[PDB]
DNA sequence: AGCTGGT
RNA sequence: GUGAACCGGAUUGCCGUCAGGAAAUUAGGUGCGCUUAGCAGUAUUCCCCACGCUGUGGG
DNA sequence: ACATGTGTGCTAAGCGCACCTAATTTCCTGACGGCAATCCTTACCAGCT
């Protein structure tokens, strides 16, 4: 019953070529041509060649197709320098190539689904290195997205797959363009004249022989069948770190573990001791193991927010057990001892 | 944000002493003097208790600072590309515009805490200017993130508009 | 075998680069602005150095014809020398031509005084001016020539002018964000007036900055087009190495005399060079202690380990090298005692590396 | 089976792909314009020199690669030059040169690669081991010698942090986790932000294989977690190559 | 005797 | 494998060269921290071995 | 990054400032230098293989 798959076509660059391209100048059209689908359906299958002229392309060519723009990618153009005899004589070849850069797609392949079942495990596992039509060009989604399904009508199948988001804040097209074939409904239909001819149509493919085919223009607004999709997966990274426990449960219980682990002391300048201070800021702590904590008395453990608090902030720690954080430790306990005023508060 | 805002309200609440020796830690970390931790602590730690969002702390030891060296008032709407801007359309486009304008845009280049001198001449010369509103919690909420280049760029264009004006 | 030189050089505030404006040289390297010296102004202070008066003997010239005639005391060929030259490919008083300098001098002038041919003269100059690659500082640096083919005759012919560089001098990367500074300077007229102002009230922009500076030799190039000699060779290695400890670009020195010395040498031999400017993609923030030499070489040396554990290269190791005097500054503070010859001199770390190149000796190859 | 190199590469400042006029190439993705070298010259540079040659089935059966365009992870930043050739012989008046404009950029790359199951056994050349030897010379040979370009002008030969290697079939470029370019944070890396982006996209569409990961002494973990997106953060020259070796066989 | 690099 | 393969835009470069930001400045005047206090005390001193049950080894 | 280690036994209430104030003139650079090629032919002809 789910007589169409949704190709999901999708890169930093793409390109299906056009007709005007037989010199240098090698062009590209704003749509994926049926035999720039068709190429990837070929490898997808895992032959190539003369393969696919027999038994391939007619096995599929009495089938009607359509095709949509999430976003009209712009024509971008590389310029390709072929050495030709360096790496004949060092006259250096040249070139220009056209790119259709950041455009999405979505094609239909609608008629029956025993072909489509057979198309469906043809995507992601079956491979024979798929790119988006150019070699050199390589599909950034996953091109087995957007299951296949029952929509009679070319129009209910290609608005019925939801459309995607990358961020929350992104222009989004209203108006979808729609690329469909030519449906005969009687015998004897002429073309609407508004029609125009494209020429992908392989009836071999190496060396490339074509036929041209009708392409009917349709449109597409959001909303009444087609709409967007959920976008989540935070592309902002800006790595994590808690903060600020006083207590959930587990310090209340987790700061006397080191208070008696060390005899009620401290443990530079060893005294009664008070309160426990954190090193080794991995996470500053909801479960805390107790081979990271410190507990340590009031005076030098101010001199420990001294000389965090002062200078970065970071994720490293102090540390009070190699002796090279001894100097400034003690130095501040002195200015604490000499100038702190206990009726201002701390 | 509703914690800025209480962080901006206490620190006018400052007395003149405490100021005095927030104005003399010019420069200088919230380390080498006690009685400068013990302020900046007094000041900082219980509004983290009361509201869930607060400023970062570097943000709040600069603006801190600031505050003491200048020593403005809180109104909204007179962010600082708005008085600048407003201030460098009173100015010789030869000469002297290119001059205030580059120390304007230092910095849009600069990490927080190398902030403390440009912003000390872009205050200088708006206290030549008599400047007397600023507004600290737009200030520094726009500081907290300076990281992210949409408030830059915003900031930016809200100087070119306040200059096309 | 190619050798690399890597230099950190704290700067006083100087201008040794400037744009058309007038702007110290910047670049984008890790998303933040970092302060840049041009290479080309490197390699020219290098070339210019109070060293390489032994060995500096290439000239880039249009007015050869002055040349020519310079070394005339009443033979006065300016004109005929000017129309040879006219035909030989360069078309006006010429574009800019590199070769040595002597050479041209004596032969160029036997080669054009007689009057025995106008076309042929031209093509034998051209010949000259083609097969003069007899000096180290074109066989570092690189040279190309190109003459016109409207402006020539169809009888004169170029050979191959192929000569490949074998120095590839990086910029000098900030080790922080650069910190672009704005003088303002004015000109005191010197006799008074009514106004009592400025002559001149000029802009000039000035940076201090910690410099990653970075050189590589191609030996094996430098002697590929040095012909079958090595002794000019490790001559041109040994003057380099002293004109690079010791010659700072000549920018603005009148007005900032920065002569300040790298406080850093990293010679590490092997067939895949590495500039550290990856060592500093993270920005170099001071600290209270220390200062930022020790940080950015303490970056240095943090990526110095992870390249030689991580991207090590354990069949060709490094034979890496310092210049610390004394030991005032050494790499491996907390774990990198990975400095098989750490020294504390410059003729030393020379003799070394020219050791490691072959059996050569400092004294004896300086006399070429 | 599928070796996918998503590699991470860093540049300090040169111009390394030239077009007509002489700037930086450039491509356009997630909105905004970024810089590009070409396929075709970072693919020859693999080829034409003996370091790798240490290859003929695989860039030629036509050929076994697909190298995609250096995709950078933040926006292009295209700067200009300026040089002036010195007289050296006195004249009347100073400068000769030809007073011209350089460019160059400086950016951090991606790329992916693909080589199938039959894409490499059907190269052969004359071994069935030689589908992994070959492999195993190229997962580290990819990131061996940077390309060329003006390197007499602009040395530039900055070493790769980050090297992805997977073994997923179903070919996917992760450039959709650089849809956005990266900014910069001042607490992070450049790299380190871009390899957090690579990190957060690995996170994602495993809800809907392993990862081979290589971080040199393991300075850049592939998430700040113990439940690590990779699970194989090691790393040693030729150690990710023998084990390579013995994933395919 | 033809061929190929130059005009 | 496909209007698609397989494919460099390459080499040569000092922006250099002249520059006081100088002339002038009271940081000004007003102010109480202050009302209240034995560092003493036998009738269980928290203990553990430990005495004809208060001497005896210490936490 | 106040709380939590009380240990014979650790108070506390009233009180926290107003206003005049910020100036200008003029001064600001000339010249010299700016790349050539090579990315389809009036195609046969003679140096010589
Ligand atoms: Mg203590």
């Amino acid at each position: 019953p789910p007589n169409t798959l949704f190709l999901r076509l999708e890169g930093a660059l793409q390109s299906w070529g056009s007709n005007e391209a037989k010199f240098a100048l090698r062009r590209t059209a704003d749509a994926p041509t049926k035999s720039g689908v068709l190429g990837l359906l070929c490898a997808a299958m895992g032959i190539g060649r003369a393969e696919a002229a027999d038994s391939w392309l007619p096995k599929l060519a009495n089938l009607r197709m359509g095709v949509r723009i999430d976003r009209p990618g712009i024509r971008w153009w590389d310029f390709h320098t072929v050495g030709a005899g360096q790496r004949t004589r060092a006259e250096t070849l040249l070139s220009r190539r056209e790119y259709l850069a950041d455009a999405s797609f979505l094609v239909a392949l609608q008629g029956e689904p025993e072909l489509v079942a057979k198309l469906s495990a043809a995507l992601a596992k079956p491979v024979w290195a798929i790119y988006l039509g150019r070699k050199s060009c390589p599909p950034s989604r996953p091109v087995c997205e957007h299951p296949p399904g029952f929509y009679n009508t070319l129009e209910e199948a290609l608005s019925a797959v939801p459309l995607q988001k990358r961020w929350h804040n992104e222009p989004l097209p209203q108006i979808l363009p729609c690329v469909m074939d030519w449906i005969p409904g009687y015998d004897g239909e002429h073309a609407p004249d508004d029609a125009e001819i494209h020429y992908d149509l392989p009836v071999s493919f190496q060396p490339p022989r074509h036929l041209p085919r009708f392409v009917i223009r349709r449109e597409l607004v959001v909303g009444e069948d087609v709409q967007v999709s959920r976008e989540t997966g935070t592309s902002v990274w800006r790595p994590k770190g808690t903060r600020a426990d006083y207590n959930n449960s587990e310090y209340k219980k987790v700061r006397a573990e080191r208070l008696v682990m060390d005899h009620a002391a401290c443990m530079v300048c060893k005294a009664p001791a008070t309160t426990v201070q954190h090193v080794n800021y991995r996470r500053a702590g909801g479960k805390e193991i107790p081979e990271d904590l410190r507990a340590l008395c009031r005076l030098c453990a101010d001199a420990c927010t001294m000389l965090e608090y002062g200078s970065g902030m970071t994720t490293n720690r102090i540390d009070p057990c190699d002796p090279i954080w001894r100097e400034r430790i003690l130095a501040k306990r002195k200015e604490i001892v000499e100038f702190r005023s206990r009726g201002q508060r701390f | 944000n509703r914690g800025t805002v209480d962080f901006i309200a206490s620190l006018e609440n400052l007395k003149e002493g405490d100021l005095g020796i927030l104005r003399k830690l010019r420069g200088a970390r919230l380390d080498e003097k006690l009685p400068g931790f013990d302020l900046f602590s007094a000041l900082w730690w219980p509004l983290r208790q009361k509201n869930q969002r607060a400023p970062k702390r570097e943000v709040a030891w600069l603006i801190a600072k600031l505050f003491a060296e200048f020593r403005f008032e809180q109104r909204e709407g007179a962010t600082l590309p708005i008085l600048m801007g407003g201030i460098c359309r009173k100015l010789e486009p030869k000469k002297e515009l290119p001059r205030v304008l580059a120390r304007f845009d230092q910095l849009a280049s600069l990490d927080i805490m190398q902030m403390e001198e440009p912003l000390s001449v872009i205050m200088g010369i708006l206290r030549k200017h008599q400047q007397v509103c600023l507004d600290w919690v737009g200030l520094t909420d726009v500081l907290s993130f300076w990281e992210q280049e949409p408030v830059k760029r915003e900031w930016s264009d809200s100087f070119i508009k306040a200059y096309k004006i | 075998m190619l050798i690399e030189i890597h230099m950190i050089q704290n700067h006083s505030p100087a201008n040794l680069n400037r744009d058309d404006l007038g702007a110290p040289k910047t670049c984008y390297f890790g998303g933040v602005l970092r302060s840049r010296i041009s290479s080309q102004c490197i390699k020219r202070s290098i070339r210019t150095s109070n060293d390489f008066k032994a060995l500096l003997g290439g000239v880039r010239t249009r007015r050869l014809a002055d040349l020519i005639q310079q070394e005339a005391g009443e033979t006065e060929c300016w004109k005929k020398a000017q129309e040879i030259l006219n035909k030989c490919g360069f078309k006006n008083t010429k574009m800019l031509v590199f070769m040595s300098k002597d050479k041209i001098k004596d032969l160029a002038r036997i080669v054009l005084d007689n009057s025995l041919g106008l076309t042929e003269a031209a093509q034998q100059v051209a010949n000259v001016i083609a097969q003069a690659t007899l000096a180290p500082d074109i066989a570092l640096c690189g040279r190309m020539l190109e003459p016109n083919d409207k402006d020539k005759d169809k009888k004169v012919k170029w050979s191959n002018t192929t000569v490949e560089a074998a120095l590839q001098v990086a910029h000098a990367i900030s080790t922080h964000i650069a910190r672009p500074e704005i003088d303002y300077f004015v000109a005191a007229d010197d006799v008074p007036g009514e106004d009592a102002g400025a002559g001149h009230i000029g802009e000039s922009m000035f940076a201090s900055a910690c410099f990653y500076k970075y050189f590589s030799i191609d030996w094996e190039q430098l002697v590929k087009n040095l012909k079958g000699d090595t002794n000019l060779a490790a001559h041109t290695v040994g003057a380099f190495l002293l004109a690079a400890a010791k010659t700072n670009p000549s920018g603005k020195q009148n007005s900032f005399a920065a002569h300040n010395y790298p406080d850093g040498i990293l010679v590490e031999f092997k067939n895949s060079p590495i500039s550290y400017a990856n060592a500093f993609v993270r920005p170099v923030s001071v600290v209270k202690e220390s200062d930022l030499v020790e940080q950015s070489i303490g970056q240095l040396s943090n990526y110095v380990n992870d390249i030689r554990l991580g991207y090590y290269d354990e069949q060709s190791p490094v034979i890496g090298f310092w210049f610390s005097p004394n030991n005032r500054y050494p790499l491996g503070y907390k774990h990198s005692k990975l400095a098989s010859r750490n020294i504390g001199n410059l003729n030393e770390l020379v003799g070394a590396v020219l050791d490691y190149i072959g059996g050569f000796k400092w004294e004896e190859v300086q006399k070429s």
